[PDB]
């Protein structure tokens, strides 16, 4: 014979609890990647982005190492 | 069902071999005892509202964890509160009933927002059937008060929180409470009820204000929900012969797409109407009713005349075959009533609260053709015929015409 139902209240705040949020953690991860790729893509033209980030990527990085010949440069 | 007593409360239980138990509290608090019209319906709807130990919300959330269900209804005699659950969860359900009976906080907002709206939808759903209405109106004409009180709360007569609180003070008391356990170990229930319901007031037996009176007349209820007509005959001497009579007369088909061999069923032939003979034993009085519902008022009028003729024909002569068929139909009806949990609870409830020993289906009396003829003759020669037309009442029959 069972006298009482067996349960606990999980901690929660603003209607979020850990079991639910934990299911969404990977989704925040992917959104973060999306935002990172997006942001980096938006500033790919910025010379500092090329110098500091993009040209350092192995193999691929030579795409962003481009020199104007001194003969063709007024400045 | 082994009847016992546990802390002044009558407890009846029958053990079984099933994972499912039904526990019912039967209260002597049906509408015949109602202080104000509708109060017994409102009290029934107030069961499992907020109690001091456990809110309505918490109860429902916990009931879902046990997978239990809750059923409540009101009759002219009882309020029945039933729970269905797995066998092992018995102590929880006993404690929940105790909380309801001892510690219901009857709050005004629950009445306005929760209880009265649910009571109103309950009634509207029942009234969708004009046959329900016709048979309710027939009780009102026949008995006026007591048995003639409405079972359900109506809008025209408002029940107040003070009304419901007063009635509950009378009803929720050891003298008016019976516990009925289906598939419950009887010794275990007695121990639990004995600890849980020990501090319930003793109170006194609720009584009907006034003696039951028998009347005749008409009740024309203009609706547009459909058409129905009850030919009711109030009985001053409740006899078991009218059970076999109702069964014999019949009305509903025994098989799909058929009419049925019963006299009343053979009065609907050619029409799209439906008849049903019903006997309502109420201990001190009785009511024999023939309810004809249908689409066409003209069709109903035809069947109604055949219905009264059928009753007269029975009063003349029943065959031995017809008498045997009445016994068979009546034994079966008794059996299925004692099986159905809703009706089962009230049957033992009557035995515990009054003292009317139940008639086991195997002990249903066989009435001779002579006995059945006597019964029908008494009804054909009733000095108080009651008619209750519902619908297009201008086109439905009157008491004088039948
Ligand atoms: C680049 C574009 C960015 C779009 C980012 C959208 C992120 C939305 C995440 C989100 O809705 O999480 C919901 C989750 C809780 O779940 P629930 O309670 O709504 O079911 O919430 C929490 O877990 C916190």
């Amino acid at each position: 014979y069972v006298k009482k139902p067996s349960y606990k209240i999980v901690p929660h705040f603003l209607g979020f609890n850990i079991p639910t949020v934990s299911k969404w953690i990977p989704i925040f991860g992917i959104w973060g990647a999306a935002a990172g790729i997006g942001a980096l893509f938006l500033i790919e033209g910025v010379p500092r982005t090329r110098q500091d980030i993009l040209s350092k990527i192995p193999i691929i990085g030579e795409h962003w190492i481009r020199e104007i010949p001194a003969s063709d440069n007024p400045f | 069902f082994s009847t016992a007593e546990a802390a002044g409360v009558k407890v009846a239980a029958q053990d079984g071999q099933s994972p499912i138990s039904d526990l019912s509290v039967v209260l002597r608090g049906g509408s015949r005892y109602a202080t104000v019209p509708g109060v017994s319906h409102i009290l029934e709807k107030f069961a499992f509202q907020n109690t001091v130990p456990k809110s309505a919300l918490r109860f429902v959330r916990e009931l879902e964890l046990f997978g239990g269900k809750l059923y409540t209804h009101t009759t002219r005699e009882h309020i029945v509160l039933r729970t269905q659950f797995l066998k092992q969860d018995l102590p929880y359900f006993v404690d929940a009933f105790a909380n309801v009976l001892k510690e219901t906080k009857f709050q005004q907002f629950e009445l306005t927002e929760r209880v009265a709206p649910v009571a109103e939808l309950d009634l509207l759903k029942r009234e969708s059937d004009p046959a329900f209405t016709a048979l309710e109106a027939a009780h009102e004409v026949a008995f006026r008060t007591g048995l003639g009180n409405s079972v359900y709360a109506q809008g025209y007569s408002p029940v107040t929180l003070e009304d419901v609180k007063e009635f509950a003070r009378q009803v929720y008391a050891k003298q008016n409470v019976a516990v009925v356990g289906n598939n419950v170990v009887p010794a275990d229930l007695q121990q639990l009820v004995g600890t849980a319901f020990a501090d319930l007031q003793e109170g006194s037996k609720v009584t009907q204000a006034g003696t039951t009176t028998l009347h005749g007349g008409e009740a024309r209820v203009r609706t547009s929900t459909g058409n129905a007509l009850t030919i009711a005959l109030p009985i001053a001497e409740p006899k078991p012969v009218y059970h076999a009579l109702a069964s014999f007369l019949g009305g509903p088909a025994s098989m799909p797409w058929s009419v049925g061999a019963s006299p009343l069923a053979q009065a609907t032939v050619g029409t799209h109407t439906s008849v049903k003979a019903t006997y309502h034993n109420y201990g001190d009085a009785g009511l024999f009713a023939i309810t004809i519902k249908g689409d066409s008022p003209a069709e109903i009028s035809q069947v109604a005349h055949k219905a009264v003729q059928a009753l007269k024909d029975t009063g003349a002569e029943v065959t031995e075959e017809q008498a045997a068929r009445a016994y068979a139909k009546s034994k079966f009806a008794a059996a299925e009533a004692f099986e159905n949990p809703d009706s089962s609870a009230s049957v033992i409830g009557m035995e515990l609260l009054s003292g009317v020993s139940r008639i086991a289906p195997e002990n249903v009396q066989k009435f001779t053709p002579a006995e059945l003829s006597e019964a029908a003759a008494q009804l054909s020669a009733s000095a108080k015929p009651v008619v209750a037309a519902v619908g297009q009442v201008h086109a439905l029959p009157f008491a004088d015409e039948l």
